[PDB]
């Protein structure tokens, strides 16, 4: 064939730390459908937000939103134990239609999006050239936000020990422990990937006996 | 990959 | 917009050395229209072929052919001084027109493509992937075809200026310049630079006595 | 870029 109808931009939904993930790739053809597995990003987390977005920007915020819905009623549970599934498909008149599922309460909610949404052809184009001359540091947004994560992660693990080893901890082992805690907190809030994992280190560092 | 948490 | 009907892989025609040279880029939305102007590869050529492509290989053979046509009626000239220019004309049916025209005879051809030709959508996800598994691969290619095209350029020049140069050229010299010019023949088949090149060098070590004949 | 000629016999 000669022609086709294609999705002209990524398309995908916002992630934790403000990243845009991809699930269906620019310039796919029409129709299409692909599904992938989310979790959620702390403990406990009832609800989740599905932001979805058009474009080629690794920071969520660059690139188009289409719209958004929440879904609730999902079991409190440790951070990654839920499985929501979100489903992408395109129908052949260009219609979007995204929905999540979470896998243990089968609660599911969906959004229907119609073919005219999101960037015409002229913001398409300066889409695709703003992504590759925005790729070095789009890049880096990425590994930065990929730290952060860890990161945050690593300050509540690390909190979580404190509270259940308490008393058997030592009271200078604690200590330092909270003080490699405060610096860590706040080299999160900066965009130095390297101070980050710096301060991760030193945490680790005082850490040996609460592990 | 995470939901952004709440 | 979340749909836009557009030519899914690269358009273009097929040039000296096996080279697929693009008119319309993949994914152009239509309908669409792009010229160039191409010209001879060799001295006095009176004919060019229009081998029409789709694909998104450098060489010209690992990509679909479409169709075919030739411009005849090219008058005598220099390599590369003809003016031949090629059109690709989609239009919103998704048929393809490509045109050739050389600028000093006014002489035109034309064919038209229908909107199902060419490869299917398996075969286009599977191009895509080719030609990225195989980018540095066709770097190198087009490397390598730069260097034939000033081969076979060297040889056909030489072979030129022996047939001229007929009888006021030595018989020493003659068959000296038949063994080389064969052995640039050999060399030009295959893929290494450096060989082509030095079988052109071996072709000038011999060729004085026919440069002053020839100038 | 350059063309090539038709196809000789």
């Amino acid at each position: 064939v000669l022609l086709l109808d294609v999705t002209p931009l990524s398309l995908g939904i916002e992630t934790m730390g403000g990243v845009m993930t991809t699930l269906i790739a620019k310039n796919t053809t029409i129709p299409t459908k692909h599904s992938q597995v989310f979790s959620t990003a702390e403990d406990n987390q009832s609800a989740v937000t599905i932001h979805v977005l058009q474009g080629e920007r690794k920071r969520a915020a660059d690139n188009k939103s289409l719209g958004q819905f929440n879904l609730d009623g999902i079991n409190p549970a440790p951070r990654g134990m839920p499985q929501i599934e979100v489903t992408f498909d395109i129908d052949a008149d260009g219609i979007l239609h995204v929905s999540a599922k979470d896998k243990n309460s089968g609660k599911e909610q969906k959004i229907t999006i119609k073919a005219s949404s999101g960037l015409n052809e002229d913001e398409i184009q300066k889409m695709v050239r703003d992504a590759e001359a925005n790729a070095e540091a789009d890049r880096k947004f990425e590994e930065l936000v990929q730290t952060r994560n860890q990161g945050d992660h690593l300050l509540h693990s690390t909190r979580k020990q404190v509270e259940e080893a308490g008393d058997k901890l030592p009271a200078d082992d604690k200590t330092a422990i909270e003080s490699a805690l405060t610096a860590l907190e706040t080299a999160l809030k900066g965009e130095d990937k390297a101070a980050i994992e710096a301060k991760m280190q030193e945490l680790a560092q005082v850490s040996q006996k609460l592990m | 990959s995470y939901l952004p948490r709440p």
